[PDB]
């Protein structure tokens, strides 16, 4: 999960087309590889507003806390018995 | 008379392949009713 720690700013992907000579991916987008790293959401929003970029923000999706019990694998009367191990 | 010279466990010379399971079938009538988990299996 170490790649889910920081905020990122990317841009909308523009056209990539086939190079007629070699088949390479040609682009005319200068911002196609620009990925910026931010510690918080507000730093990224301030940097986008400072540069006149129209932005959209997705909230951080954290995994919710799970209830883990190894003994639940071997319950007396619940469906959470494992059939194998 | 006290005997300490013969091996008294000579019954297992006459055990067949279904001796254990026929003994379990004989013992099935002596036993208490089993407890229930309330469902037919953990996949029910």
């Amino acid at each position: 999960v170490n790649n889910t720690k920081k905020w990122k700013m990317e841009f909308d992907t523009r056209e990539r087309w086939e190079n007629p000579l070699m088949g390479w991916a040609s682009t005319a987008d200068p911002l196609s590889n620009l990925v910026l790293t931010f510690s918080t959401k507000e730093d990224a929003i301030a940097f986008a507003e400072k540069n006149g970029w129209s932005y959209d923000v997705e909230e951080r999706k954290v995994p919710k806390p799970k209830s883990k019990s190894y003994g639940a694998n071997f319950s007396w009367n619940k469906r959470t018995r494992v059939s194998t191990k | 008379p006290f005997d300490n010279t013969t091996y008294k466990n000579l019954q297992h010379h006459d055990y067949s392949t279904y001796t254990f399971l026929d003994l379990n079938l004989d013992l099935s009538k002596f036993r208490m009713p089993q407890p229930s988990s309330g469902r037919e299996s953990p996949r029910h």
